RNA sequence: CCUCCGAACGGUAAGA
């Protein structure tokens, strides 16, 4: 059990790269709706790897046991 | 004091810069590849007499039917760590792609026993040069020596030359 | 005069013949090389939460070796053997050389089959560059015996040896996303499984480079598990490149020892395997204690360990910890600058120097003084 | 639609109006880091410790002191610029451990230079420069008249 | 308790982008790497596993699956100086300058490609999707003038020259070089 | 502070204000083998510098709709020529727009 | 000609206009005249440390704006 | 031509 929260509240390869960003490379406003969102080193060319991130599995949204029953 | 000239460096500017010469010598080379590709006919006349053609190139193929390269590279050990007459493998030492450096010649053990050897001195150094503690940290020295001609490294017999020449000196 | 937050330097007042190059020359070596200026640096880093240039990758450490041993398919890429050259330094003269063929390591834990692909020197005929070259080769055939096997046998991540191979590996795979290419901080002796003589003579005495297919887990699947056999042929590997002699006797605990040519290790028995794996960690721990000067008794579990598995850290003398009482009067100001004098206690600026210009020093380097006298040079 | 405006442009101009990289990092603590140049440095924008504390049942004075780390970081990376007694005219006050001297009680900035100069660093650079000085001397004394 | 979004989230937001190098001319106003060597898989202990090749696959499949460009640029560089008479090398890097947008530096390195590994199929028919036009015929006779013309890129030169005016002189070109295709004899007799 | 971008560490506020840059902000100085030697960028007798207003930087809505049917009027005729040509538009044609 | 503030916390808070070449006697000239105590009974401190009037103001780097502390001799 | 030059506080480490 711990195991398992821990890997589900683990800190992710794709969430790592997101909370970096490059220094004096200045990266485009995307998203309108909210300025200052800003994916880290996630596509910007930046210090990176050459491949895509791929999503962890485990932070794959799950809903209740009650509102599956309910379901 | 009165402040000397200074260029503003812009790395938004920069990267545009790089992209206008980028597509300015992208398009130099289009240009001149079209140049080049354009001496050349792109032809990649009847029907029937062309059927006469090829009933006669078939006729017409039917008749015809009828230790040098390691010269200049680079060891990362002291020759002396090598025993004599001992066969010893020599490893290429681990370089990223993106880096240009001279390929260097290295054996795992002799690695792991200096390795040791250090750390040994480290623990027997319980605490010239211009500050010669700093060269260390400064400039980053592993002893090595160049391969040459032949792949042959010929450097003891001077070592032992000067080693005579003390020691006669001395006496 | 030093500017901490500016890392500046200056120097105002009278000067000496001698004196202003000397001291250009020594603070322009310590502000680039200060044990104290490099800690407050590097807490400056710290609290900006500013790095350079290391974005890390997934890293096999000794603290994650336990999740190695899952039920998916890891590889272990290894380039290490690939430019292969003997040298013997014949004690008449000069030192001979002779490029032997290279080897290309993708072995894989859960089954343990062995892929080797074996390197002609041919293919180092006019190349300028030799590790770019094996780099790019090795990952080359890595994604093209990837894409031999079917979806269920392909690696679900790579590890691989050495880590100038990382940035190769992450492009020769790009079609295949899904493997996630991981480094090595532990350097497992997968070097030393070329000094097995079978494959020594294999590929010493080959030409026109072909892909091989071996296995080393012989018979032990049949009677372990598949990471007990992967912590034998670690134990076995790490010996090998230990010492491959001491080792060799080791491993023929008889003169029967019936090592029969359909596979590679001795045919041995479970309970004769735990007593030579004892033999064979003695072994590693006695040559670690021999090269360190460490006492084998005197290792923790943890330490014997990291010892087993990869290498440790050492410690150099520029890493400072700067992170009974003697008291000392001086002749300082008080606040409002009043010329006291104070005895305090806090021992912060009490080094002694004691450098060539003392009279203890002096005497000690006097010692032995009748032992210089021997080469007179008149 | 589409993003109907692009602001390349303004960024440009506003970097080429603070000066540039050059003009605009002496304001911070950049050269303070001494990084052998900006080019491939990033930013963290949350800590290991601040990004594992962001979901472990906080009580809501314990967030509220902890959504301030930003602040604090902040303030330390254009410290060089906030406390210098040009702007925040009046009396300097210094740091009874350090040679700092704050002009204007900046509590977001105090805390980031007692971490920073915790454990004697000040005296401790000093006797470490003096001892350097001193060794250096030391190895030129024959030739300086020593 | 909190429990941070998805990464499905960050995905899908990074996947938002890498648009399209290509539009079809139906939206109005408002509407990679080698595989060159395999390695067929089957006592001793010593298995010299048969290698054969497939050489490619020609398709674009894989786009926009690249992160840090200008760090795969810089491999791929090196990878083509290091190993220059490697065609999916320059395949690669080819498509890799087209997917981000940059189609004239991908064109130019595909000819380079085709200069400099010439002796391969592949490369000459993605150098003729990638040049446009009069210029990708032109690489096409090139190919059939230098490859020996027993090549499957005759059936790309009938397709996409022009009509049978010119379709009709391709096929002929076609089937005077090697004529036992029966792909060929197919195309000209209709 | 206020208006560098917050990849080089300031807050990256746009400004509609006229807010003004004093000389003495535009100065530094670098430390080499050969002592100190000082920069600026606001030289000479100049005017004193602005950080650009907002406004110059967005296209007012007359000329982008002008701008607007004239390119869409390009890509109707370049779409035709696609069209004639066998071709799709290789984001190369609608570059220049 | 750059502008000091020179302030007493008690009450003196003065402005004066001074140069940059002007030395610490002539600042503490100019707060005289804009204070009433005499130039030769004034002390321009930094929290302690005393500024000295035979230096100029430029290389105490008190620049234009710069508070500095009023006390008495 | 433009001459209106403001101030104090919100700036206490807590101990021995």
């Amino acid at each position: 059990r711990y195991r398992k929260m821990k890997e589900r509240l683990g800190l992710t390869e794709i969430r790592k790269q997101a909370n970096r960003m490059s220094f004096g490379e200045i990266e485009e406003d995307a998203y309108q709706e909210d300025l200052g969102f800003s994916l880290g080193h996630l596509g910007k060319s930046g210090s990176g790897r050459v491949r895509q991130t791929q999503v962890n599995e485990a932070t794959k949204a799950r809903i209740s046991k009650t509102l599956q029953r309910t379901l | 004091e009165e402040p000397v000239t200074a260029d503003v460096i812009n790395p938004m500017a920069l990267r545009q810069r790089e992209e206008l010469r980028e597509k300015l010598a992208a398009a130099k080379e289009k240009r001149l590849l079209n140049q080049k590709l354009g001496k050349i006919k792109t032809l990649g006349d009847d029907t029937a007499a062309w059927i006469e053609r090829s009933r006669q190139l078939q006729k017409e193929k039917d008749l015809a039917e009828k230790a040098r390269d390691l010269q200049g590279l680079t060891v990362e050990h002291a020759i002396d760590s090598f025993r004599e007459g001992e066969t010893m493998i020599l490893t290429l030492k681990d370089k990223g792609v993106l880096q240009e450096e001279e390929d260097v010649l290295v054996n795992v053990n002799l690695v792991d026993k200096e390795r040791a050897e250090k750390n040994v001195e480290l623990r027997k150094k319980k605490p010239r040069s211009i500050l010669s503690k700093y060269d260390e940290e400064l400039e980053g020295r592993p002893h090595s020596f160049r391969l040459e001609q032949g792949g042959t490294a010929d450097g003891l017999r001077e070592r032992e030359l000067e080693e005579i020449r003390a020691k006669l000196r001395l006496q | 005069a030093i500017d901490l937050a500016y890392n500046l330097h200056s120097a105002y007042g009278n000067w000496f013949p001698g004196s202003k190059p000397l001291i250009q020359q020594a603070m322009a070596k310590i502000m680039k090389a200060n044990p104290a200026l490099y800690v407050l640096r590097e807490r400056i880093r710290k609290g900006l939460q500013l790095y350079s240039s290391e974005p890390t990758e997934p890293y096999l450490s000794s603290q994650n070796y336990g999740e190695l041993f899952s039920n998916q398919i890891i590889w272990f890429v290894d380039d290490t053997n690939v430019y292969r050259v003997t040298i013997h330094k014949t004690f008449e003269g000069n030192l001979t050389t002779k490029p032997i063929n290279g080897a290309i390591f993708i072995f894989n834990p859960r089954t343990g089959q062995l892929f080797l692909k074996i390197i002609h020197t041919s293919v180092w005929a006019g190349q300028k560059r030799l590790g770019q070259l094996a780099k790019w080769k090795t990952a080359e055939e890595v994604a093209a015996l990837i894409r031999s096997l079917p979806v269920e046998e392909q690696p679900k991540q790579i590890i691989v040896t050495r880590k100038g191979m990382l940035d190769p590996l992450e492009v020769h795979l790009l079609d295949f996303p899904n493997i996630v290419i991981k480094g090595s901080e532990l350097q497992l002796p997968f070097q030393a499984c070329l000094k097995v003589e079978k494959f020594g003579d294999l590929i010493l005495k080959a030409t026109e480079p072909q892909m091989v297919l071996f296995n080393l887990y012989d018979d032990w699947l049949k009677t372990i598990s598949s990471y007990t056999a992967f912590s034998r042929l670690i134990l076995i590997l790490r010996a090998l490149h230990v010492n491959n002699d001491r080792a060799k006797v080791i491993l023929k605990p008889d003169k029967t020892t019936i090592t029969e040519p359909h596979h590679i290790w001795p045919t041995l028995t479970d309970e004769e395997w735990i007593k030579v794996e004892v033999q064979l960690k003695d072994l590693i721990l006695a040559d670690y204690g021999k090269k360190n000067n460490v006492n084998v008794a005197s290792l923790t579990q943890s330490e014997i360990r990291d010892i087993i598995l990869g290498m440790e850290i050492s410690a150099p003398s520029q890493q400072r910890q700067q992170i009974q009482l003697t008291a000392t009067q001086t002749r300082t100001v008080n606040k409002h600058g009043d010329e006291i004098i104070t005895s305090t206690t806090s021992n912060y600026e009490t080094q002694t120097f004691s450098s060539k210009t003392e009279w203890r020093v002096r005497a000690i380097s006097a010692a032995n003084l009748h032992l210089r006298t021997n080469h007179i040079y008149v | 639609d589409g993003k109907l405006w692009n602001l390349n442009n303004y960024r440009t101009d506003m970097i080429q109006a603070l000066g540039g990289v050059e003009g605009i990092l002496e304001h911070t603590l950049f050269k303070g880091t001494y990084f052998p140049t900006w080019e491939g440095l990033f930013w963290e924008k949350a800590s290991g410790f601040e990004e594992s504390m962001k979901w472990k049942k906080l009580t809501n004075a314990q967030r509220s002191g902890l959504n301030q780390i930003p602040n604090r970081r902040f303030t330390l990376w254009w410290s060089p610029t906030i406390n210098r007694a040009n702007v925040y005219v009046g009396f300097q006050v210094q740091l009874d451990l350090t040679g700092i001297f704050m002009h204007g009680k900046i509590p977001t900035l105090k805390i980031s230079l007692i971490q920073i100069f915790r454990a004697h660093l000040w005296q401790k650079i000093h006797e470490s420069i003096v001892m350097d000085l001193c060794q250096v001397f030391d190895q030129e004394l024959d030739a300086l008249e020593i | 308790k909190l429990t941070p979004v998805p990464d499905s989230f960050f995905a899908k937001h990074l996947q938002t982008g890498e648009n399209h190098t290509s539009v079809d001319p139906r939206q109005t106003q408002f509407g990679r790497n080698t595989l060159m060597d395999m390695r067929l898989s089957q006592q001793t202990v010593v298995d010299p596993k048969g290698y054969l090749t497939d050489l490619n696959s020609m398709i674009p499949t894989h786009g926009g699956d690249i992160n840090d460009i200008k760090k795969a640029r810089l491999l791929l560089k090196s990878v083509r100086e290091t190993n220059p008479h490697h065609p999916p090398a320059w395949i690669a890097s080819a498509r890799l300058e087209e997917v981000t947008g940059k189609l004239q530096v991908a064109r130019n390195l595909i000819m380079k490609g085709t200069e400099m590994c010439p002796k391969s199929e592949d490369v000459w028919l993605e150098a003729a999707r990638l040049q446009p036009g009069d210029t990708a015929k032109a690489v096409v006779a090139q190919a059939v003038r230098h490859l020996p013309q027993s090549v499957r890129i005759y059936i790309r030169a009938a397709e996409l020259e022009t009509d049978i005016r010119a379709k009709k002189r391709v096929l002929r070109k076609a089937l005077e070089h090697v004529p036992n295709s029966v792909r060929l004899w197919k195309a000209a007799v209709e | 502070v206020f208006y560098t971008p917050k990849e080089l560490g300031g807050l990256g506020m746009l400004s509609m204000g006229h807010v003004l840059i004093p000389q003495s902000d535009l100065r530094w100085s670098k430390q080499t083998d050969v002592g100190i030697t000082h920069f600026r960028s606001g030289m000479s007798h100049e005017e004193d510098q602005l950080i650009p207003n907002l406004y110059r930087y967005i296209q007012p809505w007359e000329s982008e709709f002008i701008d607007s049917q004239r390119v869409w009027a390009e890509y109707a005729l370049k779409r035709q020529e696609a069209i004639a040509q066998n071709r799709r538009l290789t984001l190369e044609d609608l570059e220049d727009s | 000609m750059i502008e000091v503030v020179c302030n007493d916390r008690l009450g003196k808070k003065v402005r004066v206009k001074c140069n940059t070449d002007d030395t610490i006697g002539d600042l503490k000239k100019l707060i005289a005249a804009q204070t009433g105590t005499r130039w030769n009974k004034i002390v321009l401190k930094k929290w302690y440390t005393i500024f000295k009037d035979h230096v100029s103001l430029g290389d105490y780097e008190i620049h234009d704006g710069m508070n500095l502390e009023l006390y008495y001799q």
